[PDB]
């Protein structure tokens, strides 16, 4: 619910990079910016089964 | 510390320079699954110092015998060590001790002051009942607690340094003074 | 971020940080490589000289020789890896008269 | 923020009296610009100071009637705190002159306590 | 008496712009009337060569000593 | 999951302690000492210090002491407490 | 009672104050900075008294507020023990009376302090009174009363300083005597 | 010091202490001598007889056993040491002391700069590896096993250990060598991709932009002309204020479609961000206060950093007065050509605006292009005309 | 050595208290340093230095050196802080040995940290005069005895005597006076024959001066060394053995 | 009426001294001990263990879990300290020439 | 040094960071004083001896 009105009308949308969660009802920014991993660790990825991660 | 039994091994090793496991095991019947644990305890205590002869120059531990050997010098120490800790944490319990209960003790002390002031003067026998009906009454019981707690510290710093005498008097001996 | 297919932003390489040197300005290579890359503020105290948390020094159970700072992200990562290691940057502050 | 003398002098009533009256002429010549709540704090902490010191015996003294009051109890060989004490309760009888003075009956007679009693009413 | 050069280097000339904006970017007063322009940046340049900006300089020499000189009483060059 | 108590069930237990005449002798003894030590100027407490206001009583419980001087003969001449 | 007491500190002015002369500048804002509020260790500050020194006004980089520091005095209450003191009841308790000197209230009149005869009311909180030969136990002490007359006995300053990681009573206190004769309503006296 | 040696102290006489093996400590007291034999080496050979008695292997090498030191041993010794030899260590006992200098005790670097997956990086593995086996061997010396493979368990933990600072060691045997590489504290800390060399030094910026370039001798030697499209994007926080009050106004009226509009808002006391894409209605404009930023798009007369990619020397970046125009790509006049060493055969050049009005005015003074005429190798000009103008 | 500075500092807070604890602790960690460096090291009033050193020179607890430049150097030795635990031992063997005039003896010795004999008597026959009631009074003839019998018995030594001055260094003394011991005169205890009564509480010129006295602790150990031995004896093989030995 | 605290904290760094930590220091500091060898829960909610590795009063690096130790997000919390007893002393690479 | 300022976010010790800039306020620095009436130091005299 936005803080400023109390509405529902929320909807998530991006400027030109900026992601960002704003109240279309009155224009009013509640939660922007976001963190992602990098395509220089993607190689580096492993994976180990969750049922050897749980022993 | 351990018993009659690690007494028993540590004096075979005393007695005998160097020795391992088996030997140990067969010179006192220490049950197989107990002696080796015990003696893994004890040289965890440093009470053993290990001598680790080769059976090649690189001293791999596959390629070494596990020879046991004492040290009394640096033993009488490290026990020395033990019980300058001890005489130290007594003190800061005995302090600790005083320093809690001190609110108690003054307010103790101001009332028996006054009960012990004016005393010679003649004064009227009316304050010995009067001023016991205070809460420290009921209290007097744990001041004691707190006393003899106190000279039970006491009489074990007392003891101590009784050993003290012995590790103090042998590592002064057996130092050379050059 | 680096890539063009994620978002972007140029690098300003070591040889730009001379060239911003060299013509003896002070606010500007401070704003570009500070104020507009990784600011961020952080938390220690003066006392024992170790960052903590919220304004209340995990290590010393207090929260009066606590103070905020600002500095940029990549040091402070710097610093908690080597207190990882066990080498403990115990850094000490003062007014800033 | 650093405290340099925590007891490095004391004041009459009189003398803070004065001050809030000229804080008072500080005061209400102009529109209040209600910024931040340190203008109800100050306000509220001054009205209310004022109303009690407003019930005081001090009022309506002097500086130089409380200099001169100060240069005859010299003579007395009084504490300071006493003589301050004094200046701002005008006691008027002696039994509360006898809670008063630290060794009231031993250290003065009852001539000098009638002495000051009078110095006290006829003075202030 | 002051040893310093009496010319103001590009440095301070540098940062009293520099200060000034910023101090102009806030509501501060404005020294000099201004026709109509809306940049921090051009007033400040303008009140600088109506030599208005109240600013004194205080250039420290190494040991510790210092020197104070007014923005006004610089000779001020291109 | 879960480390132990802070404190470990021990099977060995403290040797009791000793008691007679002569302990309680030397416990009373220390004592004593404990209790004396604090009455001589060789117990440099802290010099009194920062007064609230001028009380007149001042004039009557004031502790006077002598300023202790050891034979200065035997220390050097750098430390007269004059 | 009124104590006057040496202070420093540095403050910050925000630029559009330039206009007014520095000095009335930093006045009104160590003033709103310091005035209604206490300190742990001297009492509570009632206003400042003077700005003795002024430093030189620096202007730091990444701000246009020019920064300097003041040597000023202030004034503050803290009465001494054993003073005598005036002040109206705001409200009776088991504990004691609770005495209000109008701009402060953390004034505690224990039944210890408070005369011998009368140690408990009729069940009412309403403190009553008791006398030898005249006022028999019929006297009573209402919670606003008039400024009755004491002397303070005890003080304390108690820290409230917040606890653990971020996300009532009054830090200083006095307790009053009324035992003594002359002491109380004047009503008596 | 190494002079010395026997102890003035105590008189002992004290050996080389040598690296016997790979993280493995000797010290040489009991060793054998050309010259006379020593009585400490005499009485140390004659008490392996019940060794030489049980195992023949023991008499060959018999003078191979010295003193070998080891964690517990080191440790007690050094917690003996007496606080005054402390400083002729080149200790600072306020930094620590000889005892934290063995470690017994390891921290775990906080989650936050460790990611869920590098699965979990090579840290936790490592971590996980590590307490496992310290069960194992507590339990399992608990069991009252074998010494030789308690102590190899030993020496394999001490392996771990050292591999988990530093993954760069090469003396590991072969049938336990490791066979693929692994980062560990060294590996990050240094290189080129390297803390140091990699993120601290230089660093990714924003507000930031890069096209082609091509030439536009129409405008002045000092500017350059900035697309729409990206003049559309870059902005720069304005501060409302008495003077610019009713150009901001407009401004927020055109909304961040026009070019000359704002993209956001933010109100003086309430740090919440205002998007003007929704606003609903211009009365954001009416309650413009003192106080609030604007962030406009960018303008003509912004100061923006130009910088040509191999910078050389100090004049390849420089702070041009711009202005906004159609088409896509970065034009500057040609007599500027020179310092950049650019060539207009398809290459880019980047673009850089300031967020503050300190830098703004540092930018605009020190490395304006007016001011930089002439490079300071020799005090030659650099901006001059260029081919086809001389012609 | 920490458990060891540890132990100092607490004996000395139980004995002197603070400022004399921290320029204790402070000497034993620094050693030998002249009295500047130590005041501006503590940053504390000279004049508490300057007290608490002379406090703990007066016990033997520290020590001074002429030094090269002729500064004087100010040293501590941390064994001598351990020695106030064993004050029950050595009080409870002179009791055993010798009667409570020698455990006053001692006992004044021991806390006064040195004391002449016409000092040392004099006061032990003033607080025992909290022992002896109904008319009873005490001469300094059996205190005098009595000390001699322990400085014969080598419990009691003497302390350092100070050098001549007209004898070495004539004019202009230097830093320290450089206090010099004498063995010849070890127990060599002073002559006196003054006598006086006690007084009992009431509340209503040293021929010996100089001549400091204290506590033999090596004569102590060596007893108790003597003591341990007779009772591994005893324990060993039988009290007649135990007697012999 | 309140006692009166500062409301500023503004500091500058002056210096940096170097060196090592003590181990009752380092467990002092550290907010907990991991015990247990596992990463996460054998269920199928793939939570992590309660004293394991990886446990949420470390931090966190998932976007929708907050911390533990501090009822802060990613981007809010700052990052906590755990401790390991090791059975058996070792050496320390860096160290070791020292 | 540049660099160590560079790593911790604070400005360099050269060119435009060289010298310190003051404001031209216009201040009275060390105002007469706020004079006083009770505590004047004629009236104290210590009563001990
Ligand atoms: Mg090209
Ligand atoms: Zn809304
Ligand atoms: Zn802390
Ligand atoms: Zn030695
Ligand atoms: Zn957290």
């Amino acid at each position: 619910r936005c803080p400023d009105c109390g509405s529902t009308e929320l909807v998530e949308d991006s400027h030109y990079s900026q992601s960002q969660l704003v109240c279309s009802d009155c224009g009013c920014v509640v939660t922007e910016g976001v963190l992602t991993t990098t395509f220089s660790d993607e190689g580096n990825l492993r994976e180990v089964t969750y049922s050897r991660s749980t022993g | 510390r351990f018993g009659s039994r690690c007494a028993r091994i540590f004096r075979l090793v005393l007695q005998k320079k160097h020795i391992e496991q088996k030997q140990v095991e067969d010179f006192a019947m220490i049950p197989a699954k107990e002696a080796k644990d015990m003696l893994y305890k004890m040289l965890s205590e440093n009470f053993m110092s290990l001598q680790e002869i080769p059976k090649t120059p690189d001293h791999a531990p596959s390629r070494t015998f596990y020879l046991y050997t004492v040290n009394i010098l640096s033993a009488a120490r490290m026990l020395l060590h033990r019980c300058y800790k001890s005489i130290a944490n007594l003190i800061e319990r005995r302090q600790f001790e005083t320093k809690e209960n001190k609110r108690l003790l003054e307010k103790s002390q101001r009332v028996e002051a006054i009960i012990a002031s004016m005393q010679a003067t003649g004064a009227e026998e009316a304050q010995l009942q009067e001023i016991e009906e205070m809460i420290t009454a009921p209290e007097r019981q744990q001041l004691e607690t707190l006393k003899r707690n106190v000279n039970k510290l006491d009489a074990s710093e007392i003891q101590v340094d009784e050993t003290i005498f012995l590790l103090e008097s042998y590592i002064e001996c057996t130092m050379k003074r050059q | 971020t680096e890539g063009r297919s994620r978002d972007g932003g140029l690098r300003l390489g070591e040889m730009e940080r001379d060239c911003l040197i060299g013509y003896g300005a002070s606010m500007l290579l401070l704003e570009r490589l500070m104020i507009s890359s990784d600011a961020f503020e952080v938390d220690v105290c003066g006392q024992c000289g170790l960052l903590g948390y919220s304004g209340w020094c995990h290590y010393c159970k207090s929260s009066c020789h606590v103070s905020s700072l600002r500095i940029p992200y990549a040091c402070k990562l710097l610093f908690q890896e080597l207190q990882s290691m066990n080498i403990i940057p115990r850094l000490k502050l003062s007014k800033y008269n | 923020m650093e405290v340099k003398d925590a007891n490095s002098a004391l004041l009459s009533n009189y003398e803070v009296f004065q001050l809030l009256t000229d804080l008072k002429e500080q005061r209400k010549e102009s529109g209040k610009n209600k910024h931040s709540s340190g203008q109800q704090n100050l306000n509220t902490i001054t009205y209310e100071t004022l109303k009690y010191i407003s019930k005081t015996p001090c009022r309506h003294q002097s500086p130089e009637i409380v200099r001169e009051f100060l240069t005859a109890l010299k003579s007395h060989k009084l504490t300071k705190a006493e003589k301050l004490q004094l200046l701002n309760h005008r006691p008027v009888t002696a039994v509360e002159i006898q809670l008063m003075v630290e060794e009231s009956e031993e250290r003065l007679t009852e001539e000098q306590i009638e002495a000051l009693l009078h110095t006290v009413t006829s003075i202030l | 008496k002051r040893i310093t050069t009496p010319y103001m280097t590009k440095y301070e000339r540098a940062r009293v712009l520099g200060t000034r904006a910023l101090q102009i970017a806030m509501c501060a007063p404005v020294m000099v009337e201004l026709e109509g322009e809306t940049d921090p940046l051009l007033i400040a340049m303008k009140e600088l060569k109506a030599r208005k900006i109240p600013i004194i300089i205080r250039r420290y020499l190494p040991d510790g000593s210092y020197e104070d000189w007014g923005v006004d009483e610089l000779i001020i060059t291109d | 999951l879960k480390p132990p108590p802070l404190f470990p069930d021990t099977d060995y237990k403290p040797v009791p302690l000793k008691t007679g005449e002569g302990e309680e002798y030397m416990l009373a003894l220390k004592q004593e000492l404990r209790e004396t030590m604090k009455r001589m100027p060789y117990f440099i407490e802290t010099p009194e210090e920062r007064q609230d206001i001028e009380r007149y009583s001042k004039r009557y419980m004031k502790v006077y002491k002598e300023e202790w001087i050891p034979d200065w003969r035997r220390l050097p001449r750098e430390m007269m407490p004059r | 009672m009124f104590v006057l007491v040496e202070m420093v500190d540095t403050v910050r002015i925000p630029p559009w104050q330039f206009e007014r002369k520095l000095n009335d500048s930093i006045a009104e804002e160590l003033n709103k900075k310091l005035a209604n509020k206490v300190v742990y260790n001297v009492g509570l500050c009632i206003c400042l008294f003077d700005i003795t020194k002024l430093e030189d006004a620096y202007v730091f980089p990444g701000d246009g507020a020019s920064h300097t520091k003041v040597h000023f005095r202030c004034v503050v209450f803290h009465p001494f023990l054993d003073e005598i003191l005036i002040g109206k009841i705001k409200g009776c308790s088991p504990e004691g009376v609770h005495v209000s000197l109008g701009f402060f209230d953390d004034i505690l009149i224990p039944p210890e302090s408070l005369q011998q005869p009368a140690k408990f009311d009729e069940a009412e909180q309403v403190w009553v009174w008791e006398y030898e030969t005249e006022e028999g136990a019929h006297d009573l002490y209402m919670d606003t009363g008039e400024e009755i007359r004491f002397r303070v006995v005890d003080e304390s300053f108690v820290d409230t300083s917040p606890t653990g990681p971020s996300s009532k009573e009054a830090p200083y206190t006095l307790v009053g005597s009324i035992s003594e004769p002359g002491l109380g309503l004047l009503s008596w006296w | 010091c190494r002079k010395k040696n026997i102890c003035h102290h105590c008189g002992a006489f004290n050996g080389t202490v040598k690296k016997c093996g790979l993280l493995k400590i000797i010290h040489e007291k009991y060793k054998t001598n050309k010259k006379v034999v020593d009585p400490i080496v005499s009485n140390f050979l004659q008490s392996f007889e019940t060794a030489i008695e049980h195992n023949k292997e023991v008499e060959p090498l018999l003078g191979r056993a010295q003193e070998n030191l080891n964690p517990l041993v080191v440790l007690n010794l050094f917690k003996r040491i007496p606080a005054e030899d402390v400083p002729l260590l080149l200790m600072n006992p306020e930094a620590g002391k000889p005892s934290d200098l063995i470690l017994t005790r390891l921290l775990v670097p906080p989650l936050c700069i460790r990611p869920s997956v590098v699965n979990e990086d090579d840290l936790t593995m490592k971590l996980t590896e590590i307490i496992f086996l310290n069960d194992v061997i507590k339990k399992h010396r608990i069991s009252g096993a074998k010494t030789q493979m308690i102590m190899e368990d030993w020496d394999f933990l001490q392996l771990q250990c050292a591999l988990y600072i530093n993954s760069e060691l090469s003396g590991i045997p072969l049938n336990m060598a490791p066979k693929k590489w692994t980062r560990g504290f060294v590996q990050r800390l240094k290189g080129k991709q390297g803390r140091f060399r990699g993120n601290l030094s230089g660093k990714r910026v924003d507000f930031s932009g890069r096209t082609v370039i091509s030439p536009d001798p129409n405008l002045r030697i000092d500017e350059v002309a900035v697309p729409v499209h990206v003049a559309k994007i870059l902005t720069f926080p304005e501060k409302v204020n008495k003077a610019n009050i009713n150009f901001l106004r407009k401004l927020v009226q055109n909304g961040p479609e026009v070019h000359p509009g704002a993209n956001f808002i933010q109100q003086r006391h309430t740090q919440m961000k205002r998007f003007l894409k929704y606003g609903n209605r211009e009365k954001m404009a009416q309650e413009l206060k003192y106080g609030d930023i604007v962030e406009r798009h960018l303008i003509d007369g912004d100061v923006v950093l130009f910088n040509r990619q191999p910078s050389l020397h100090k004049l390849s970046i420089m702070a041009h007065l711009a202005r906004v125009k159609p088409h896509r790509t970065f034009r500057f006049n040609e007599c500027v050509c020179t310092p950049y060493n650019a060539d207009f055969d398809g290459d880019e050049m980047n673009l850089h605006l300031p967020q503050t009005e300190e830098a703004k005015a540092e930018a605009l003074v020190l490395m304006g292009t007016k001011a930089n005429l002439v490079t300071p190798r020799n005090g030659e000009p650099l901006i001059a005309a260029i081919q086809d103008f001389l012609t | 050595t920490q458990a060891e500075i540890k132990l100092c500092s607490l004996l000395l807070q139980e004995h002197f208290g603070e400022i004399v604890e921290k320029i204790g602790v402070h000497l034993i960690r620094t050693g030998s340093q002249p009295l500047r460096v130590i005041a501006h090291d503590t940053g504390t009033s000279l004049d508490q230095v300057k007290k608490a050193l002379c406090v703990l020179v007066q016990h033997n607890l520290v020590s001074y050196q002429v030094h090269k430049r002729g500064v004087v150097e100010y040293e501590a030795q941390c064994s001598r802080v351990l020695r106030m635990l064993r004050y029950p031992r050595y009080i409870y063997t002179t009791k055993t040995l010798y009667s409570d005039t020698g455990e006053l003896i001692v006992e004044e010795l021991l806390l006064n940290g040195k004391l002449t004999m016409s000092a040392v008597v004099k006061k032990v026959a003033d607080r025992l005069t909290e022992t002896m009631e109904d008319g009873k009074t005490m001469d300094y003839a059996e205190v005098s005895n009595t000390f001699v019998r322990l400085a014969d018995t080598h419990f009691v030594q003497r302390c350092p005597s100070v050098p001549t001055t007209e004898n070495s260094d004539p004019g202009p003394p230097p830093p320290a006076p450089t206090l010099v011991i004498n063995e010849k005169d070890m127990y060599l205890v002073p002559k006196l024959s003054l006598i006086g009564k006690g007084k009992r509480r009431r509340s209503s010129p040293i021929p010996d001066d100089g001549i400091y006295w204290q506590a033999n602790l090596d004569r102590f150990h060596q007893h108790f060394r003597d003591q341990a031995i007779v009772s591994a004896v005893a324990n060993r093989m039988d009290q007649t053995s135990s007697e012999i030995v | 009426k309140e006692q009166f605290r500062e409301t500023d904290v503004a500091k500058k760094i002056s210096h940096i001294c170097f060196g090592m930590k003590s181990p009752e220091e380092m467990r002092q500091q550290a907010h907990i001990q991991v015990v247990s060898k596992n990463l996460y829960s054998q269920d199928n909610q793939h939570a992590p263990l309660l004293y394991g590795v990886l446990d949420h009063r470390m931090g966190t690096s998932e976007k929708d879990r907050p911390c533990e130790t501090c009822g802060k997000n990613l981007a809010d919390c700052l990052g906590h300290y755990g401790y390991i007893d090791l059975e058996l002393p070792c050496f320390h690479v860096g160290y070791f020439r020292a | 040094g540049v660099s160590e300022c560079i790593i911790m976010g604070i400005p360099m010790n050269i060119g435009t960071g060289l010298f310190k800039l003051l404001h031209k306020a216009d201040r009275d620095p060390n105002p007469p004083k706020r004079p006083l009436i009770f505590d004047t130091n004629e009236f104290h005299i210590p009563l001990v001896t």
